[PDB]
């Protein structure tokens, strides 16, 4: 999955 | 939904990112390569305060992972602009990307094809200036351009008309008379329409510098760009 | 100009609406080319008509129908398409469904947009008198920003307010539609961007012969 | 351009 994905869980 | 006008303005207040500085280095001149280098570097870091703003933004993260993901890939240039233009409000003539990074239009020859972009965002800085844009709209039109960017791409339409609703309330407050408002109304979303016309030219621009070979881009942009 | 009454500016903009005209990867970007010619005629008649536009100079004249024109064939081209789910009536002899925009290389994506911003003027009950405004708009402020036009835009945001009114919403409900409405504006903004990307591309890749018109329209965008 | 010519002769 794409990065920004990511970075909307993490935190 | 649930939220008051107040509420709603407060909510935007506090999510507010910070305003970050550049990796300048003051000891070299600037080349393409170095000026897009430090402009990437910048936008890079806002990102990830972009990113967690986002999820304060009302409604926001009642959305799939995949519709918060979509809206930022669709508004993510519209909002690092309109933060620009803001930040650039009290200095004619210049675009503030950063306290340590502030250039006027002649800085902007530097890299092939940017001057035209710093052109348009110089004259939406000044278009603020002309309507003495204030900060509680600013961030209203920040939420908007995140909400709705890509919505055509029920609960965020309700979410869009609170907005509106606290738009006006602040106009409302602020004395104008009822036509005065939906006339500010009017200019203030139009002002979208060029903020969204910037940021095509600007992913357009970008694409260029990247399929030049010009400028390493981190991952995440790679994939934000490519979004595009 | 600043003169007529919100009545007055309806039925101006209702006057002065252009006519419907009529209508292989290369037979389909040459009947889409050929028609959006003929119309771009039609257009600047049009634009002559809309109050306070002649008032401007050539140059401005040029500049804003410069910046505009593929907007404006664009909301035309939904406003048609309105009634027709899931199809584009670029003409009434030419109503395409969305599958059809896969003829050409890189056209389906823009026909998914025109095809929401439809579906969006359906949910809305957008009508005929509120595009017409929505369309004078388009013309006099997507290349403003390159004070009497100002002025002209708000009467156009008078206008679409007293209609509102006089449709019986609130006032509440006003101002929450001409939001909407002028936020609609940003999606065709979008589109026109991507769609005179797409044109240069079959310029320059010779898949259709294009009027000297259509090669200055498109010159101005660089 | 023809563009000049046309807002001329409407
Ligand atoms: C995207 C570009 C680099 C990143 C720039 C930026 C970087 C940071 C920021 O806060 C705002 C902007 C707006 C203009 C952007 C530029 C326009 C063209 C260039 O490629
Ligand atoms: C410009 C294109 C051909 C002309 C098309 C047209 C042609 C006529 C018209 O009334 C509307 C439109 C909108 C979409 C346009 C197309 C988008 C991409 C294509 O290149």
């Amino acid at each position: 999955h794409k990065i920004l994905h990511k970075l909307l869980q993490d935190s | 939904l649930s939220l008051t006008a107040d509420q709603m303005v407060s909510a935007l207040l506090d999510a507010e990112p910070p305003i970050l500085y550049s990796e300048y280095d003051p000891t070299r001149p600037f080349s393409e390569a170095s000026m897009m280098g430090l402009l990437t570097n910048l936008a890079d870091r806002e990102l990830v305060h972009m990113i967690n703003w986002a999820k304060r933004v009302p409604g926001f993260v009642d959305l799939t992972l995949h519709d918060q993901v979509h809206l930022l890939e669709c508004a993510w240039l519209e909002i690092l602009m309109i933060g620009l233009v803001w930040r650039s409000m009290e200095h004619p003539g210049k675009l503030l990307f950063a306290p340590n990074l502030l250039l006027d239009r002649n800085q902007g020859k530097c890299v092939e094809g940017m001057v035209e972009i710093f052109d348009m965002l110089l004259a939406t800085s000044s278009r603020f200036r002309m309507m003495n844009l204030q900060g509680e709209e600013f961030v209203c039109l920040k939420s908007i351009i995140l909400l709705n960017s890509g919505v055509y791409t029920d609960h965020i339409h309700r979410v869009l008309d609170k907005i509106t609703d606290t738009l006006i309330h602040l106009m409302a407050k602020a004395g104008l008379t009822l036509q005065q408002q939906h006339q500010r109304l009017a200019q203030l979303l139009l002002i979208l329409s060029h903020i969204r016309h910037m940021s095509n030219k600007g992913m357009e621009h970008l694409y260029s510098m990247k399929c030049k070979n010009v400028v390493p881009l981190s991952d995440l942009l790679l994939e934000m760009l490519d979004a595009h």
